[PDB]
């Protein structure tokens, strides 16, 4: 059983945006399925459910301007949104709901909905040289870049034991910036190559940055 | 000759939603008053016709249909409404002419420790034609692979229980509910006082 | 039979609020979806909208949709209209209208609310008489008045000889000047040879503004 | 959504006689399931809130005389009040309840015809009290009169005032069935010292010719 | 519509302890219409317990939930550093139906200090007019972690943004970096770049610096 969600991205205010959710195990007609979204740091909340039957129902925050619905032939229900606003930024899941006989028990991977004026940016990558107990730390500075999200790894993945991704913090300019770091056995410096892959699907964006001592 | 609506406002058990009851009604003087004006109802919607202005009128068959559900639910019971209820258990027509009778029965259908002798179905692929009665208990087949009658994942017994507690708020308190339909066709075979 | 009872006569500047109330009393209440219908000066009624007092299901008419709120208090059996700012345009007697059920007829009406939406202010009427004379006898009888002019609001009560003359009386309805001032007319037909004999006095009142005057009206002798 | 159309917009119908309105509606309101017309008529008699006469196009409501009749289907209705009396000169209502928003029809009043009654016609010069304050304010009067339909208008020297006169009429009278009325001129004080011949002139069905009735400025009257 | 109100907003207790989180109905629902979710950071949440007690498929026996018409509980018996998570309740009673807005749960662990490391501006940045000094915390506990920036001595304040990663699942630790931002020319004007860090597990404040050159 999977739920996979497609279709956000960044949208101006008073936009549009249509979401797609693809069900493989279940079969969306024959389900109550909903939406369920999460402003950043802040909490579910349940904006629309679609009964096995056609009935559709609204959270009072998006009555009038989502439209739940489906395609029994592609097996994939919708979320139609028009009006967007601010608040409505967040990332969006579908889930199977069986109310007192099951819980909302399956749930997708989500999909995130970024609604602001501001451009699309790719991002600067710059190194974190590491300097100078026998554990190095260095690191990647992915700045400047908007909307979320950003994904970082090292070495194409072969690196995985000792990595941090600092959450994204806004700046001042309105542009998103984070870091990513690695603690290395520091004799491992010069021995071994450090690269970190940054990558921006919003902008198409993809960087493989070489951090080396200095 | 009067009608036996008291058999059916006053029954010591009421029927679940999904299984309602449906008292036919015919041959008969109906006095509405005993109805109209009475004080214990807290719904009493009406379509299309007056309950005061019925005397006059003559009608093929009445029926009176009833059920309990909980007080969140009572306004589905309505013509043009959606929801667990209408859409699964009991559907008005959008041209219902007739009344939709409700009170709060808290002291009467709900045990401490929970009255789960009340079900409604909660599993049905598509929505109730207007009138039709669902008793099914066929496993519900909520994916693909085909249940043979046994439940699990994606397999779920239809009908769930209501577990009426008098400490519920009265919103999830259970509620009496008798429906009146009119039909004339036929000769008119009730009948009100002159 | 159950019966509607309504709030009072209403008075008040243009952007203030309001909320009337229809209340709701005898047998047979539950059943009842209370309507509101407005009828504005010497014109017709208008569906406003209404609403089942046990679960305030409302239905507006598409003119009064966001226009006028229509709510219920379902435990004193109360009905109300309300507005959050008058236009001098909401000038009108609203009646509150009862049908059991919907698709139904008004059976059950109240006795109406009176509504004027005026920037003018309180004020109490001039009383001037309209003294008889050869220009109004028409042998034999006489016609004689009182003009009551510029008062707010209404109404004014007039009457003649304390009350005890009524033949013969004719008091028009008032006409709002272009001042936002009411003005009216009273006027009563005698025999003229009772024109020397008795005294014709008229009496206005105007509860409003707290005002009696009695005026006396005579032959014209100048 | 749904309009009503009443017809006529006025009705005088002598004692004893038929009176007839008729209701058209721009889309039918019959519904045919229980084979019910969901039209009402209502009555409102001056100073009173409507009383409900008839529903479902023909069914007469409690206490309602059998002289008020409704008929008719689908779009076209009538009320009929088959021998008028006194008490049911009021405006008649239709109304459609089939759908919301229930709509009424404009309304029809109906008066008593009576036979033609000439005006007595009266004028008032204005009182020293009111010239003193400012203002002159003359009085024309109609007395008693029928059918309602009357001019009135005042020349001052001759020449023909407009847009400074306000005419007021009473209902019908309950004892005779006609109507009285008064057309009020008002003047600046100045403006009313500056003439001398103040006229008012009546036209009415009941009039072989216009009347006129006149007084001179400070000269008795 | 129906409110749910969790409490408290956070708990943090140590492994092996028995965590109690409490879910208040604004209206009193009955114990068939509620259920209880666990969001891992990064994760959809995951279900946990629907009608009020009915264990989920796969769950196991530590979590337990409880309670009838307006209060309901959840209780994580035997606690381990895996359960740091986000839980809700949910009320599915309406069509739609509401969460309550979430208690975090992080999992105590002794005092561990942090790891202090400090990266001066990249050339490639520079080069371009911006100068980002970059300051590491690693893995340390509890959370609470005063850095301090210090340009020539200077108690720089208004200029950096923080950053800490969420509780991690498998050793209970923290993570904080501190990015001091500049233009290039700011940046050329002074010489000794620190960052101080205050911890309970350092026995007085830890100081990593460099000289621009
Ligand atoms: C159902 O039964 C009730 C009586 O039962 C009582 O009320 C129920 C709602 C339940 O709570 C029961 O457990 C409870 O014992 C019948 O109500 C009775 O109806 C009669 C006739 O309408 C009433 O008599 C009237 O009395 C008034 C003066 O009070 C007179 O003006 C009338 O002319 C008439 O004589 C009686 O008072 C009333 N009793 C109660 C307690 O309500 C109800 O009629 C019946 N329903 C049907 C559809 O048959």
């Amino acid at each position: 059983v999977q739920l996979v969600e497609s279709g956000g991205g960044l949208i101006q205010p008073g936009g549009s945006l249509r979401l797609s959710c693809a069900a493989s195990g279940i079969t969306v007609s024959s389900n109550y399925m909903s939406w369920v979204r999460q402003a950043p740091g802040k909490g579910l909340e349940w904006v629309s459910v679609m009964y096995a039957g056609g009935s559709t129902f609204y959270a009072d925050s998006v009555k009038g301007r989502f439209t739940i619905s489906r395609d029994d032939s592609k097996n994939t229900l919708f979320l139609q949104m028009n009006s967007l606003r601010a608040e409505d930024t967040a990332i969006y899941y579908c889930a199977r709901d069986l109310y007192s006989s099951g819980g909302t028990d399956i749930w997708g991977q989500g999909t995130m909905v970024t609604v602001s004026s501001a451009s699309t940016k790719g991002p600067s990558v710059f190194p974190l040289a590491p300097s100078s107990g026998g554990t190095a730390a260095l690191g990647c500075l992915v700045k400047d870049y908007f909307p979320e999200p950003v994904t970082v790894s090292w070495n194409s993945g072969a690196l995985t034991s000792g990595v941090h991704t600092f959450p994204a913090v806004l700046q001042s300019s309105g542009l998103y910036s984070l870091s990513s770091v690695v603690t290395v056995p520091s004799s491992s410096l010069g021995t071994q190559t450090y690269i970190c892959n940054v990558n921006h699907k919003p902008s198409n964006t993809k960087v493989d940055k070489r951090v080396e001592p200095k | 000759n009067l009608c036996p609506f008291g058999e059916v406002f006053n029954a010591t058990r009421f029927a679940s939603v999904y299984a309602w009851n449906r008292k036919r009604i015919s041959n008969c003087v109906a006095d509405y008053s005993v109805l109209y004006n009475s004080a214990s109802f807290s719904t009493f919607k009406c379509y299309g016709v007056s309950p005061t202005k019925l005397n006059d009128l003559c009608f093929t068959n009445v029926y009176a249909d009833s059920f309990v559900i909980r007080g969140d639910e009572v306004r589905q019971i309505a013509p043009g409404q959606t929801g667990k209820i209408a859409d699964y258990n009991y559907k008005l027509p959008d041209d219902f002419t007739g009344c939709v009778i409700a009170w709060n029965s808290n002291n009467l259908d709900s045990k401490v420790g929970g009255n789960y002798n009340y079900l409604y179905r909660l599993f049905r692929k598509s929505n109730l034609k207007p009138f039709e009665r669902d008793i099914s208990t066929e496993i519900y087949q909520a994916g693909s692979t085909p249940c043979n009658g046994v439940e699990g994942f994606n397999c779920y017994f239809p009908l769930q229980s209501y577990g009426f507690q008098p400490t519920n708020g009265v919103g999830y308190q259970p509620y009496r509910v008798v429906v009146l339909s009119f039909e004339l066709l036929a000769p008119a075979t009730v009948c009100g006082p002159k | 039979q159950m019966q509607l009872v309504q709030s009072g006569t209403e008075v008040k500047k243009p952007g203030e609020s309001l909320k009337i109330s229809c209340k709701g009393s005898g047998y047979g209440f539950i059943t009842y979806w209370i309507g509101w219908v407005r009828q504005m000066p010497g014109k017709g009624l208008e569906w406003m909208g209404i609403i089942y007092p046990g679960d305030s299901e409302t239905r507006y008419s598409p003119s009064f949709q966001g226009q006028v709120t229509i709510s219920a208090d379902k435990s004193i059996n109360t009905a109300y209209l309300q507005w959050s700012s008058l236009k001098a345009s909401d000038t009108a007697i609203y009646y509150c209208a009862g049908g059991s059920g919907i698709s139904t007829p008004m059976d059950v009406w109240g006795q109406g609310t009176t509504v004027t939406v005026s920037s003018a202010s309180t004020k109490g009427p001039s009383v001037f008489p309209l003294a008889p004379s050869s220009k109004s006898t028409s042998g034999g009888t006489a016609a004689l008045g009182c003009l009551v002019k510029d008062y707010f609001p209404e109404p004014v009560t007039v009457s003649w000889n304390s009350g005890a003359l009524t033949s013969g009386v004719h008091t028009f309805p008032a006409v709002l000047q272009s001042s936002g001032l009411y003005s009216l007319s009273s006027v009563v037909t005698v025999p003229s040879s009772s024109l020397g004999t008795q005294t014709y006095i008229c009496n206005v009142n105007h509860k409003p503004s707290n005002t009696k005057v009695d005026k006396k009206v005579e032959p014209k002798s100048c | 959504d749904i309009q009503l159309t009443q017809s006529p917009d006025s009705l005088a119908v002598s004692l004893g006689e038929r009176a007839t309105i008729n209701c058209k509606s721009s889309q039918s309101v019959l519904y045919s399931s229980i084979n019910k017309n969901y039209l009402a008529w209502y009555q409102q008699k001056p100073g009173q809130p409507p009383k409900l006469l008839i529903y479902w196009a023909s069914t007469r409501e409690s206490g309602v005389p059998d002289r008020f009749s409704g008929s008719g289907s689908g779009t076209d209705f009538t009320l009929t009040i088959s021998s008028l009396q006194a008490e049911d000169v009021a405006v008649y209502y239709c109304q459609q309840y089939y759908s919301t928003p229930y709509t009424f029809g404009q309304g029809t009043k109906v008066e008593i015809k009576r036979t033609v009654a000439a005006p007595s016609v009266f004028i008032f010069p204005p009182s020293d009290e009111q010239l003193k304050s400012g203002t002159a304010s003359v009085v024309c009067l109609l007395n008693n009169f029928y059918p309602r339909e009357a001019k009135v208008q005042w020349k001052v020297d001759n020449a023909l005032q407009s847009g400074n006169s306000q005419e007021s009429v009473t209902e019908q009278d309950s004892k005779d069935s006609t109507y009285s009325l008064s057309s009020t001129l008002t003047l600046s004080k100045a403006d009313y010292e500056k003439h001398k011949v103040y006229a008012c002139e009546v036209t009415h069905q009941g009039l072989s010719s216009p009347v006129t009735k006149s007084f001179n400025r400070g000269e008795c009257s």
